[PDB]
This record gives structure tokens, sequence and C-alpha cells, in this order.
RNA sequence: UCAGUCAAUCUACGCAGAGUGAAUCGGUCCCUAAGGAAACCCCGAAAGGGCUGCCGUCCGAUGGGUACACGAAAGUGACGA
RNA sequence: UAUUCCUCAAUGACCGAUAGCGUACAAGUACCGUGAGGGAAAGGUGAAAAGAACCCUAUGACGGGAGUGCAAUAGAGAACCU
RNA sequence: UCCAUGGAUCUCCGAUCGGGAAACCGUAUCCAAGCUCCGUGGCUAGUCUGCGCUCUUUGGACUUUGAAAACUUAGCGAACU
């Protein structure tokens, strides 16, 4: 979906548009930490755990029918 | 010849940067004079 | 300009609104002091309300006019302090060395000039450390001794120093042992 | 409860828009895009947890949106991150299912302008990127 | 480099060319040299010593030489007394008599509360002020607070005190003592000890020097 | 059943320079051999230089 | 249709869609230089200026580093033509 | 008693698109400058879009007929009253 | 659809938890209290008691005041003419 902007929105740095050691980052949330060696380490009680029930033999659908039955 | 722009990122944020003109009390009357008049773009 | 209300405002955010009644603010308006400082070196030091001038310097055939200046008698000083046992070390004009003078000292000075004329923050500060340290010692009292008294004491005290110097050297001989 | 981990999602919403791939048989990777808050580990965990898959690996990478300019009126689109997902087992796409025949039909019409060894494998694998 | 200098006297400056902290020029022809690095020389030499002089250096940050030098030397009964021969009150001292505090609150407690700790005194840091016994200083003397009912006069070798001679310290600042009110807010066998000196003339390697103190 | 401890995350309170250390005085306590000349550097078998510089060399 | 030193079917031109895959590449991260700034202290009609150390902090590559954390009276990293 | 970053109502021998605020129109925009900063242009079909089906000649209708409409030189694609 | 009132959700900079090339990065604050679930230790073993964290409630410890046109009161204060 097109959307208007302006065009002074065009001038703020971007990491694609920057020197090579400019960064930004995309406001992901960390998994670990920093090293000291330039490595990273990623620290597993930071990992996203999802609850993801069953849904075989389920009975509810998206849309709800809208045949005439009754006022 | 050599002509007079010659363009560098680093250095026209660390001349003319938003924390380049908040750092001095001159940089921050420059700020409220472009807020105040409507510009757009208030800092480079 | 409007000290007195900037010094209110800090001083009202430090101990809480809700803590002073209606009147006690009447009270409080009139020992904040509400005097023209500007100079920044005349809120570190007593100045005793001088302040710098600036005015010409005229010629004396020509009368021609150009700006100029009159600073006050500065001078960086120690005074004894009766309760403190000690020095103060300030920056104080010669006028209000003058006036120190006249009330008996340091301390006397800041018993004796009330709130609005300390004229600095640091100023009420110093009066209300005197004046707490003044009410402690009110309510002490010291008993003097007989010189009999005086001659057992001094004797006991003598006993008391040459034993411990001598529990001090042993216990250094032993602990080079 | 609050003592099985720090982060437990009960309701994920995680959009993912799946990219029509070029063959309909032994599909050993396929592309979508996503939200650019999205990481390589939260791509992999939805996948696994709610459809199924047996993910492998995830590759990613961001794209701008597309600007148009007009002198001064600037109108734009939003900005998504692609992912590449690489499969452990090869898989296949139906053909009768909408609308795959006319996305076959109309890149087709774009693009209009023997002898084997012994021991020569037929389905390999066709990985890309790095 | 030949010679190295030694890692443990050598430290790092840059050059000034001339600039002083406001970045302009206040001498002039200056600048666009050769690096160098600083040396560390002892200039003082108080220390009482004997050493053998090792070898002889060139130091580019001063005209003379340089040597490195290895140093080769260097429960009783106490007299308790309940006769008390007077009994002075400091009352007057404040120069106001009144009562004394555990309510409406008041000027004073609103600057005590003002300008107090952010979370009696008369001990540890400043102890006894001398003023109260100015008539006779040369008597012992037992400071205790006033109780409303009559105290007793039993005084131990503890409680009694006395500035002896010596006292007929050290000094706050006017501006700088409520920050300090707010809380403070031979060697093993592989070792030597070496220094540097300025060489002397004819001073080679394998001779003595000698640092005398007072006798 | 990993008997293994995982790695810990570096601290980030500030950690005191060597130089202010070493003792105060104008002593410096070197490594001496009775016999020899006094040395101004003393590697030993971990001391490697240039890593970067060959990596560079291996590059090009 | 515009632009291209064209009357252009072509195009870096208009419309629409697609395309950039990293433990090792280049950064982020650690460490500092020249330099900048806070705190403490010093000075100053205001604004502000100095000071970065004797115990002292945060940034700053054009340089030094690539599979834990804490401590150091151990070595070093460490260098010209 | 002083002033208007503001709100509500009213008035004008005030202006009427080179005028009135820099801006009646998506303007502190486009554009110029390293930067502080400077700084535009551009209103109107018809009562209602009924905005010209169809035919002929050109690569292509914006042309010549036909038709809508009071009127078609009232036939336009940030522009068509006189 | 719409209106009135009350609710649920409510990204980021300016900006203030620290760093900073504004719209980015790193962040379980700290310490007492009393409660369900949890695991482990110890007794002569039955309504037996004693140790912990995670997350929850109520307090208190550190600090985050803060913008704004003209008017007002003060400080310093020109030159063209
Ligand atoms: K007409
Ligand atoms: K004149
Ligand atoms: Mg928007
Ligand atoms: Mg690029
Ligand atoms: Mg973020
Ligand atoms: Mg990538
Ligand atoms: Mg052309
Ligand atoms: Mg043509
Ligand atoms: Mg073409
Ligand atoms: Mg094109
Ligand atoms: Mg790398
Ligand atoms: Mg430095
Ligand atoms: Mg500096
Ligand atoms: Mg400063
Ligand atoms: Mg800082
Ligand atoms: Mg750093
Ligand atoms: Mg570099
Ligand atoms: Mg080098
Ligand atoms: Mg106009
Ligand atoms: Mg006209
Ligand atoms: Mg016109
Ligand atoms: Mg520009
Ligand atoms: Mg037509
Ligand atoms: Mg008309
Ligand atoms: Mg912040
Ligand atoms: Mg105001």
């Amino acid at each position: 979906s097109f959307r208007r902007k302006r065009a002074s929105s065009l001038d703020i740095l971007s990491p694609k548009r920057a020197p090579r050691d400019f960064y930004k980052g995309k406001n992901c949330k960390p998994t670990g930490f920093h090293t000291k060696k330039g490595g990273y380490v990623v620290q597993p009680d930071k990992l996203p755990n999802y609850v993801i029930p069953d849904l075989t033999g389920f009975k509810l659908k998206p849309y709800v029918s809208q045949c005439p039955i009754e006022v | 010849p050599k002509r007079t722009f010659q363009p560098s990122t680093i250095r026209r944020k660390r001349n003319h940067g938003f924390f380049a003109r908040k750092a001095t009390k001159g940089g921050r009357r420059v700020i409220a004079r472009r807020i105040a008049k409507g510009r757009h773009r208030v800092t480079a | 300009a409007f000290r007195g209300k900037e010094m209110m405002k800090k001083l009202v955010k430090k101990v809480g609104a809700e803590n002073i009644t209606p009147e006690l603010k009447e009270k409080l308006k009139a020992c904040v002091p509400d005097t023209k400082v500007v100079m920044g070196r005349a809120k570190r030091g007593l100045y005793a309300g001088r302040h710098i001038q600036y005015g010409n310097r005229v010629s004396e055939d020509g009368g021609n006019k150009s700006r100029r200046c009159w600073k006050p008698n500065v001078q960086e000083k120690r005074l004894f302090s009766y309760i403190f046992d000690s020095h103060i070390k300030v920056k104080v004009t010669t006028h209000a060395l003058r006036c120190i003078d006249k009330a008996g000292g340091i301390d006397e000075y800041l018993l004796k000039t009330p709130y609005q004329k300390m004229d600095t923050e640091m100023g009420l500060y110093w009066k209300t450390k005197v004046e707490a340290r003044y009410a402690e010692l009110g309510q002490m009292e010291v008993a003097f001794f007989n010189p009999e008294d005086e001659a057992k004491l001094e004797q006991g005290f003598k006993d008391l120093n040459i034993a411990k110097k001598d529990a001090r050297r042993e216990a250094r001989r032993t602990f080079r042992k | 409860g609050s003592r099985l981990g720090r982060r437990v999602v009960h309701f994920a919403n995680l959009p993912i828009k799946l990219l029509m791939p070029t063959k309909l048989t032994n599909i050993h990777e396929f592309a979508l895009r996503t939200i650019p808050s999205a990481t390589k580990i939260e791509i992999k965990r939805v996948l696994e947890s709610l459809y199924g898959f047996e993910v492998e690996k995830v590759n990613t990478l961001n794209m701008d949106g597309k600007k148009k300019k007009r002198g001064g009126l600037l109108i734009a689109k939003a900005d998504y991150k692609k992912a590449y997902v690489t499969l452990k087992n090869p898989l296949s796409i139906s053909g009768d299912l909408f609308p795959v025949k006319f996305i076959e039909e109309d890149r087709k019409s774009k693009v209009k302008g023997k002898k084997s060894h012994w021991l020569d494998q037929k389905e390999r694998r066709e990985v890309g990127g790095y | 480099g030949r010679a190295r200098a030694l890692r443990q006297f050598t430290l790092s400056t840059g050059k000034s060319a001339g600039r002083n902290s406001s970045g302009r020029i206040t001498v002039f022809h200056r600048g666009g040299g050769s690096k160098r690095l600083l040396r560390r020389i002892d200039l003082k030499r108080s220390t009482s010593s004997m050493g053998i002089v090792e070898s002889i250096e060139y130091d580019p940050n001063r005209s003379s030489q340089i040597a490195l030098v290895r140093w080769i030397k260097g429960k009783i009964l106490e007299p308790t007394t309940n006769t008390i021969s007077g009994l002075f009150s400091f009352s007057f001292l404040p120069g106001k008599v009144d009562k004394r505090k555990v309510t409406k609150t008041l000027v004073k407690d609103v600057f005590f509360s003002a300008f107090s700790s952010p979370k009696l005194a008369f001990a540890s840091s400043f102890d006894f002020p001398r003023i109260p016994v100015a008539g006779v200083s040369t008597a012992f003397f037992a400071p205790r607070m006033r109780q409303k009912v009559r105290g007793k006069s039993t005084f131990s070798l503890y409680e009694v005190q006395k500035w002896r001679t010596h006292s007929i310290k050290a000094g706050l600042s006017w501006q700088s003592f409520r920050r300090q009110d707010t809380l403070g807010l031979a060697c093993k066998v592989d070792r030597a000890p070496v220094t540097y000196i300025i060489a002397s003339h004819q001073l080679e390697a394998g001779k003595m020097v000698m640092n005398c103190d007072w006798s | 059943t990993d008997t293994r401890l995982p790695k810990r995350r570096p601290m980030a309170h500030p950690k005191k320079k060597r130089f202010k250390l070493k003792p105060p005085g104008p002593y410096a306590y070197v490594q001496y051999t009775p016999g020899e000349p006094i040395a101004s550097n003393n590697p030993n078998k971990g001391s490697v230089k240039r890593r970067n510089a060959k990596k560079r060399i291996g590059q090009r």
C-alpha cells in the first residue's frame, strides 16, 4: 500500500547509504552477548518459546455462517 | 580543477549533526530558530 | 532578580510541600534572602553584601568616557572557629572582616546575623550548622576537681601511660620473635 | 507458569508471506517475506511449531520499500525482510491449487522474448547463497 | 634500533609545536621534527645507596648523557573521685536561652532538615572545644550532659580530661565542606633495582656511585 | 546429561591498568642474570606479533 | 509524452513487477592515539574559561585483537632509515 | 495597569490572484548554499460529466462529419468562462 | 455508519537508567515484610519443621523537572546618524 511521506525523510542516515562502519539495527530483540574477541554467545534462556496447542479435530472455523435462520 | 565540496558523511555528521548542534549554546539557538521557522530539515 | 523565589522553590522541593502549613510558608518567605547577587564568585564566599560595579572612566582634559569596573577587596583568609576548634578557609571582603571584628568572631557573626542577611545558600548552611552545634553545647556542664584529686588522677594517668608503653613494647618484641 | 521460561509466547502474530517457487517438484528451499524486526531463531521456531516444517537453516536479508518521487511529493511502501528456508527433505506443490496455473501461464508469456553415464544422479540438491 | 631503552623507564608524549591549551601559537618557529620517546630520570637521588654503572646511553630529549645504574645497597582500680569543687554550665553560650526539643514545625527545624544528611556530636570528628575551659586551662575537667534530676558524682579515670600543655589541627573549607559532610560521596636473586641518572664526565661502566645522607 | 558449563558474560566494571599497579618510587626491579648485561626487553614463548599484517599478506 | 546536441522502433527516459542469502568476507564487540567531554577542584559581571592528574570516568580509527568469567609487584603486546 | 504562544463571537467607505500573509493550489515545499541562511511559481469547462458511441483520412485523432448540451473554440487531463 | 460517556490495547526520538553519527545499542535496581505452586535435607515419623529462587502484593532506598511567543524584574551594553 502506497502512503505519503515527507521528502525530507530521505536524509535520515541508514546503513544501506552510509560508510562501512555505520551500524543502526532494526529493533530486534537480543539473544546473547558480545565477546571480547568480536564473536557472540547465544544464551538459550533468552530464545522465545512458542506454546501452540494441537489444532487437529477443531470444529470452529475462521468465519461465522450468515445463512438466514431467524430474527 | 579541485572544487571546494569534497563529501564525507562522518565529517558532515560531526560538524552539522543533531548532537553536534545540541552540544553548544549557539547550536541550540540554531535548532530553536529552525523549529520556529518551520523547516522540515531541522538538522543536517 | 527573584532570588528569594528561586531559593524557596529549591527548599520546598527538598523538604516537601505537604510538610509546611501556610503560616510556616509565610514565615519562611521572610528568612530566604532576596538580595541582588549576580557574580558567580560572590555565591562562594563571605562578601557581606559587596558587589562589583561597572561605570565610566573620564579623562581630565578631554572628558572622554570609557567603561571600567570597581571590584570588592576580596582576600582569602583562615578564620578561627571556637566550636569547631579549627580554622575555616574563606574568601572574605575586608568589610566582612571588619564586621567579624565587631561581632567577636566568625561564629558570633553567624549567630548574630539573621537569615535574610546571609545572602547565600552556603551562608544559610553554615549559620544552621553553627546554631545546631551551639544548641548541642547549650545542654552540657563541666565539673572541676580539687588539687588532691588533680595529683591522684595525674598519678593514675602516669601509671596507665607507662603500663601501655610496656605492653606495647612487649607485644612488638613478641611479634618480632 | 512463569517458572518455565523468561520468554514464553502464547499468541504469536508473526506474518509470513510465501513467495511462489519456480518449480513445482523437488523443492529444497523456499522464500518468504515478513516484518523487519524478525530474527532467524524466531522464524525457525514459528515455522517448526506452527506448520510442522523440518527446518535446516534460515538466511535473511533486508530490503527497502518501493518509492516514487515527483518533485516534492513522495509516496512509499513499507520495508520488509526476505528469508530463505532450507528443508531437510524435498517437498512438492500440486498444480490444481489456485493461483499456481495462472502464475505459471503468466510467467511463460514474459519469457517468450541424452548422454547419461554410469553413476549419474537425477535429483540433486539445488541450494544457492553462501 | 640498536639499543632500545629500558621498557620500565620509557614514557610516550606528543609534540606541542609551540601551541598552548587554546591551540594558538605562543612559541614561534617550532614543529615538524623527528619522533621521540621520553626517558624517566632520577633527578632527586634522595635515597642513600651504592651502585654500579652499567651503561652510558643516548637521550634525545636533553643535551647531556644518561647512565643506567644498578644498586647493591638499599585493669587496675582507677582513682574514682566523688568530690567536685564546682559546676559550670554552658547555658549562655548559645546567646539565647531556650528549651530542648525531643510539636509544631519551626523555621530552625526546616533549615535543619533542608541541610541535614541524606540519611552527641561533640566527639570523634571534632571533640570538645577548648573554649569551654578557658578561665583555667590547666585543670582536669569532666564534661557531661545536664540532667533534669540531680546526677551522680562518680568519675572514673576514663571520664576525666586535661589538655596537656602541648595544645595551648586541620582546617575546614567554606565551599567544599558540604560534600565531605555528605558521607564523603633485598629481593630475589633474579631481580636488581636499576635507575637512570645524569651521567657525569669521566664516568664509564664498572664504576662506583654514592648517594650520601646527612650525618 | 551435559556436565559442561556455559560461557559467562564479561563484567562492565572499570579495571585497573598495569601502570598503576606498579609500586611507586624511583627503582625498577628488572630480570637479572648475574654475569650478563641487562636487556631492555624479554620476550617469552607467547609473545606473538603482526597477526593482522600476516592476515593481510595472505589475503593479497 | 519528456530527456539524449535526431525524424529514434533504442536507452542510465515513462509504466509495472522482480532482484542483494555469511560462525570465517566488511562491520558490530574489546583496546587505546591525536582529540573531545562529565565529575572533583580552580577562576570569572552573566553566558562561561581552565584542569583529565597525585587515588579517577565516558567517548574517539586512519592502528592493535578472533571459541568463558575474576585477580596480578610475572613476562610482554612493541614498532626508525 | 502591560502583553497575546491561545479560545469564542462580531465588524470593516480593508485587499481581491503581479493585490492580500512568503503560502486561496499538500509552502517555509521545490530550488540555491559546506553551514548559519536565502526562498518561489501555480485560481475558474458546464446547472449536471451528460467528458464526444459510430463513420472517414493518418503510425496515432487533438482533425472533418455525427451525437450530448442553452451554447463545442464551452472539447480539458494541476487545465477548457470572457 | 454516526453521537455521548466510560473502558481495553497504546512502537520510537526529542528525554531524563548508561552510551550515541536524533529516531539506535546495552539493560532481571535494592531490601525488609507474607502468600499459592516448585526442589532438597532431616527426624524418635505425624495436621513435624528449615533452606532456597521466580513472580506476585504493600511499603521505603537512589534520582527524572522540563521546556514555551510577548509582557515583568535584573546584569552587561554599542555604532551608523
Ligand atoms: K461560449
Ligand atoms: K559617535
Ligand atoms: Mg506517516
Ligand atoms: Mg549500499
Ligand atoms: Mg531498540
Ligand atoms: Mg546477512
Ligand atoms: Mg526526442
Ligand atoms: Mg515518432
Ligand atoms: Mg525499449
Ligand atoms: Mg528505466
Ligand atoms: Mg570478521
Ligand atoms: Mg586523552
Ligand atoms: Mg578538554
Ligand atoms: Mg566546565
Ligand atoms: Mg559524556
Ligand atoms: Mg572505549
Ligand atoms: Mg581500522
Ligand atoms: Mg605498529
Ligand atoms: Mg500572491
Ligand atoms: Mg485576472
Ligand atoms: Mg498569472
Ligand atoms: Mg542540502
Ligand atoms: Mg475524443
Ligand atoms: Mg457562466
Ligand atoms: Mg536515553
Ligand atoms: Mg516563563
